[PDB]
């Protein structure tokens, strides 16, 4: 059966549902991959319509394209799993061990072809997802690798962030490719990044005190943060609306959304644990589900 | 393996002498380092000025041959305690001489013999060698187990009890403080005295044991053989893994010396199994620890494994289980009655499945609590949990003392048993967990009763004496229990009941503050150095543990005794009754025990206020 | 005879683990006791009354495995210099808890990483851990010969030796330097001065951290140190210390430790005292 | 030694101490008198009877001093006079069957055991030592929040504790001759002593180091504190410890405090207390002095560890209350 603690959650542009889950308390700490072409049956194994266990623990999910599926083990390695649909089936096409350290994140790019990573080991590498291997391996942060995010229509920027402290802008181009980003209260701990899908050099982020943070990378002196949470920040991200709320998850057990203008809309109490993960419906574009250790799986609605 | 020795009387060549005897099977040699009739003069001339070395040099032999392979013997005409001055003066410098010598070559063992129960100018001079900075050499005091006067032939018409050389040992290791560096080299003669007598001896520090070559019978073969009265005395020193050592010539039989080591060796692979021994082994000897107190701290998972491993307690509480479920739901309640069963302090699990089990061989149905303040061992319950009991069985991490239970039990099960019955404050946890108790609740065990005995143990208390520790009061090692074993005391009255504790405690005002004067009539001319305690419980009914003496019912072996001891030991004639105070205390934060002894000699109070020791909360 | 062992991130299965690094030469191993994601609350609801085990049981492995092969490794997610008061409190909890653990299981050896300079909250609760009864566990503290500031590349264009010694030093400064805390060096791919070097040898060392990454490959695709990391794994030889080996198989680099002692350049009264 | 005032019963000579400064007296008498006309008015004259407990009653004074500073405000209050010396206790109730009445009832026994059939709306207590929490004020009053109404009001309403780095080689050598035998030979530079301001010489201006208001709204009440204070060296000197001031706000604007350079009263209230350090440090000017503080709370015990980062990095004193704690 599927692992207690969920990890990541990701939607497909269909409806399809991407949840991850691994086993942190038990005797075997391994991991698993589900893919729900109806999300009302998570986390439900028998409702699945394909699912495969991971050798280790899995702490971030995301799509490639429409078939492949891309996976940060506990191992230190990155697994690209294709969607064998209607066998029943996923299976592996390669998993390269490159990190020497846990992966904690990775995003893929809008071509769906390249992908960045983050480990623990302080690496960001950019992959080849067609030639199964990396193209250049980044040592730019000091601390562990929080949270990476492709820049949406850019297949060569993308957005870090680590535990020391540093919010890094990148372009492969430049021989010095990290830019860190600078605001106010800057000097906490960042734990999560997001790309704005409709305003341009404009980002948000998160810190491990609870503040979510707009942040205009040119001018950055107008910074909107808000203390939307009272511990850190697990995920983000933003609707598909022409004017995009941000939702935002955290270890305090809640799952709040802000406006443009930075204001409190939504916020559900219902999670009995660390609400890990977050992801808008590419079907109704004011439905959104999260996942938490709790093991559950909850829909939202916007008012 | 029996490692042996050989004793010499005297050694022409050193090199030849070792390289026979490494071949006839011995691992080192008892040999003088001065010539036995070289008595020599220090005061007066002319003999004072004699030339020439005193004794062979140190070059003969490697230093890894003089600290392994020798064992140095003082010569036999140095009598420091004779009444005549000019010998005695004589023989205090023939004795500083050699010890100084012996110490110079590095030996691990120096062989003194005592021929008189006066051997107090021997004492004094031995311990002063041993202060002025040589050490690191043991000192082997050769005692026979008989007088010399005691085994000779009655061969005399006008000149016609067996611990007359006991008070030999016994009074000059009492002069000499008790020093570590002093042993026991005992000498088996023609006949042995009382088995308790030998029981006595081989209590002491014993580093080697002497058999005479006389003492061996010769087979209608030519080989020698010990009599069945010496070969059950080499047993019990088969399992001290003492060293022996042969003396006297081997031409009393037909055969060499090695015929000596070989029967020894056989009689070791012959040597009857031990059992009601090999409980402590190898082992639990000499313990003296601190009780252990779970409530206080967090007991290491090592700590469980070895609680654990007693069968008994598993058994017993299975069975109080057993006949506990029978008592309260009848035949036609088969299944329409749940009895509500609480572990308190379950550990790692044993006492939660055996009530699972128990339940299961009476078929009654069961609601599990199982409920523990270790965090680390709330772990190991949650992995039952989770993999083998179920639903059943409610984990819960936290004290019963402040636990708000959603639900009353019939049953609660808790083993919180000290050596010395509360000493791990079972009472004070089950009172603060009696509340979610219903009103005809069981508790198990139902009640518990701790024992006092008057001991004798002048080994035990050495040992509390060795115990002073830095940055303290330089007495608080005697105001404080010990963990102990049975054989390394000897009890000197039948054990009286202390405290009794039952569950659960219906009075009115809860108290467990006790109070008791036991009394005790001595039989013996002994010295009191302390107190042993003892308990004894009854889970359910009939089925019980105990420890005490002579108690008939199980778990005998699933606890060791406790010991109080005395500041100032009391020697007692018999007749003489010994009336000991006893306190338990409990000021809300501590607990601690406060004793003393009124009679026959009135001594002081130990551990007042319990500043020396105290039980956590 | 070169004493070697293996540091992981993560085990999946311990049992299977155990036996896959002793096929490779491996003698103990470096694992975490608690799984280094599985964060906990311990003052807030409702996370704080999250139901289910904490960790693996002790009943995995025998008591003789945990007392001979198994070094615990603190949660990296514990941090008790944090300026965030309620990061502060909850590591605190975090710190003690897998503390007791360790002695519970009654574990030779406990991994402690200094990341920063500051850690005086850590000394704090390290040294009453081990004033309150909890014993026979000795304290490797992971200290790298360089700052990882340090030895990061120079990708930032708005940001381009003594300073991880001061870490160590006033760490034990604030320990007393208890005799249960000693030190693990982690080595870099660039090492400090010679008198450095020598510095830290007469620190207490248990244990050299070797990265997988500082390896280079030979001609016939096998791992190989450049003669400066050599000349360090020559003066660790003579102070008797253990080899951990972290990061990724991409597993025989042992063999390359043992051909380096086999031919050693050639030379105990050294802690003598009296 | 700091006395405890909580893990032992005072002496009747001891509380005649504590009770001979009229500046304590008066300055609680206004407090009272202050906090009675601002939540009762003119109005309510009568109709109003404030609800008063004295949390430590003592001998008196602290009873009395509530009872003229309501015929000073003109309102009428119910006063519970609660003590846990027994030996005080008989004081009190002295005064209560002679001058009180029945306006006043004297309770024995403990403020955070003791259960009030009725909320108060003003709790006054003197629990304040020479460093402001080291007589355990906030557990004690923390224990007794919860029979405290939702508008109520707590005399004093929050303290402050203050350190400073010192020179004294006086102090020190006095100290250091403190050895007992049977104990830690170092244990003395373990512990805090109540001494004197011109027996050392202050090396810098004391900042700020705990701070406890009542009543604590606090989400999880935790007394464990620490902080990290910096000084900046101007002269050539020795450290031989910190010195430990406090200050107090007993209702608005009326405060007390024991702060070198203060300007308002109690200075003469309380002496300094210190904490002596284990290795002198030798310092030169433009040198600085980072102290890490920590205030420890395990249950059953509450104590003191420091340590100093800076110019040298010394060891933590008195780890795991192992020289030094305080009763509950
Ligand atoms: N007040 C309390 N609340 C909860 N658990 C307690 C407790 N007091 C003791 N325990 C638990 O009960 C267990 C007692 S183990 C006692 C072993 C026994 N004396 C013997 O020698 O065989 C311990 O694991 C302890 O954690
Ligand atoms: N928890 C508690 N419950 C009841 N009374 C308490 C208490 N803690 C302290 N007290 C009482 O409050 C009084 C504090 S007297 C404090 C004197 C003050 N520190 C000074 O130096 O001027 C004591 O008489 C004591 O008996």
């Amino acid at each position: 059966c599927m692992e207690v603690q969920i990890g990541a959650v990701r939607y497909r542009r269909d409806g399809a549902l991407l949840l991850a889950a691994s086993s942190l308390s038990s005797r075997t700490w391994g991991g698993s991959i589900w893919v729900f072409k109806d999300p009302e049956g998570a986390p439900n194994e028998s409702l699945c319509t394909a699912g495969v266990q991971t050798e280790a623990g899995v702490t971030d999910v995301a799509w490639v394209s429409e078939k492949g599926i891309l996976v940060a083990s506990d191992s230190g390695a990155v697994e690209l799993w294709e969607i064998l649909e209607k066998e029943s089936l996923l299976v592996n096409k390669f998993a390269k061990y490159e990190h020497d350290d846990i992966v904690k994140t990775l995003s893929v790019f809008s071509d769906g072809t390249q992908a960045v990573s983050g480990g623990k080991d302080f690496s960001v590498k950019v992959w080849d997802l067609s030639q199964k291997a990396v193209l250049k391996s980044y040592n730019a942060h000091s601390s562990e690798v929080n949270c990476v995010a492709a820049c949406p229509g850019k297949d060569t920027i993308f957005l870090s962030c680590g535990e020391d402290g540093r919010i890094l802008l990148w372009d492969t181009r430049k021989p010095k490719p990290a830019t860190r980003i600078d605001f106010c209260a800057s000097d906490t701990i960042p734990t999560s990044v997001t790309w704005h899908p409709e305003k341009d050099d404009t980002f948000a982020c998160g810190d491990e005190t609870g503040n979510v943070s707009l942040v205009n990378i040119k001018n950055p002196d107008s910074a909107q943060t808000s203390a939307v949470h009272s511990q850190n920040i697990t995920g983000l991200a933003y609707s598909y609306h022409s004017s995009p709320f941000l939702a935002s998850i955290s270890e305090d057990c809640t799952v709040a959304v802000l406006d443009a203008d930075f204001s409190e809309v939504f916020r559900d109490l219902s999670h009995r644990d660390f609400v890990t993960g977050v992801a808008w419906s590419p079907l109704d574009h004011s439905k959104f589900t999260t996942v938490g250790w709790d093991h559950k799986v909850l829909h939202h609605h916007l008012p | 393996r029996v490692s042996s020795g050989r004793d010499v009387a005297c050694v022409t060549e050193v090199a030849d002498t070792l390289g026979a005897m490494a071949n006839q099977g011995f691992d080192f040699l008892c040999m003088p380092i001065f010539h036995p009739r070289f008595k020599r003069e220090f005061y007066k001339e002319p003999a004072k000025s004699r030339p020439g070395p005193q004794t062979r040099s140190d070059l003969l032999l490697s230093g890894r041959d003089w600290n392994t392979l020798i064992v140095g013997k003082l010569s036999d005409w140095i009598k420091t305690d004779s009444e005549v001055s000019r010998i005695r003066k004589t023989s205090e410098a023939a004795m500083q001489q050699e010890l100084n010598f012996s110490a110079y070559l590095g030996l691990p063992a120096f062989l003194i013999p005592l021929k008189q129960e006066d051997n107090s100018n021997l004492s004094r001079l031995l311990i002063n060698h041993i202060h002025v900075g040589h050490h690191s050499t043991m000192f082997w005091m050769r005692v026979p187990l008989m007088a010399p006067n005691d085994l000779r032939d009655d061969l005399i018409e006008n000149e016609p009890g067996e611990e007359r050389t006991w008070i030999w040992w016994h009074n000059f290791r009492s002069l000499c403080d008790y020093n570590k560096k002093i042993a026991l080299a005992i000498e088996i003669g023609a006949d042995l005295p009382s088995g308790h007598v030998i029981d006595r001896w081989l209590g002491e520090p014993i580093k080697a044991a002497f058999l005479p070559t006389s003492i061996f019978l010769t087979n209608k073969k030519g080989f020698p053989v010990l009599t069945k009265v010496h070969q059950r005395l080499i047993f019990k020193l088969f399992k001290l893994e003492v060293q022996f050592v042969i003396s006297g010539s081997h031409h009393h039989s037909e055969k060499d010396l090695c015929s000596y080591l070989q029967y020894l060796e056989y009689l070791s692979q012959n040597s009857p199994p031990p059992n009601a021994y090999e409980m402590f082994a190898k082992g639990y000897e000499d313990y003296l620890q601190s009780p252990l107190q779970p409530l206080m701290d967090n007991l290491e998972s090592q700590t469980y494994e070895v609680f654990e491993k007693d069968p008994v307690k598993y058994s017993q509480y299975q069975q109080a289980v057993y006949k506990c479920l029978l008592d309260r739901v009848p035949e036609e309640e088969k299944e329409t009655n749940i009895q509500i069963l609480m572990v308190l302090g379950a550990g790692r699990g044993p006492l939660v499945n055996a009530s699972l089990r128990a339940a299961k061989q009476a078929e009654r149905k069961i609601k599990v609590y199982a409920v523990e303040k270790n965090p680390n061992a709330v772990i190991t319950l949650e992995g039952w949990r989770y993999e083998e009991w179920g639903s059943q069985v409610t984990v819960v991490s936290g004290d019963m003392r402040e636990w708000k239970a959603p639900e009353k039990a019939d049953i609660i099960v808790s083993e919180l048993l000290g050596s010395f019955g509360d000493n791990e404050l079972s009472p004070e946890c089950l009172d603060g967990a009696q509340h979610f108790l219903k009103d005809d609740g069981v508790s198990i065990p139902g009640e518990y009763t701790s024992y006092l005995a008057p001991i004798s143990s002048s080994k035990l208390y050495n040992e509390v004496r060795a115990c002073r520790e830095k940055d303290r009061d330089p007495e608080a090692q005697f105001e404080m229990p010990y963990v102990v074993r049975l054989h390394n005391f000897h009890q000197l009255s039948d054990p009286l009941p202390c405290f009794t504790f039952h569950h659960p405690n219906k009075d009115d005002v809860i108290d467990n503050n006790r109070y008791c004067c036991l009394q005790y009539r001595v039989d013996l001319n002994t010295v009191l150095h302390g107190f042993a305690g003892y308990f004894n419980t009854v889970l359910y009914k009939d089925v019980t543990l105990s420890i005490c003496p002579e108690s008939h019912s199980p778990g005998m072996f699933s606890w060791f005794p406790i010991l109080f001891p005395i500041k100032q030991p009391i020697p007692m004639r018999e007749g003489d009754t010994v009336c000991v105070r006893f306190w338990r205390c409990n000021n809300g934060k501590k607990v601690w025990y406060e004793w003393a002894v009124t009679s026959p000699v009135c001594s002081a109070i130990h551990n007042p206020t319990g500043r020396s020791y105290t039980i956590g909360l």
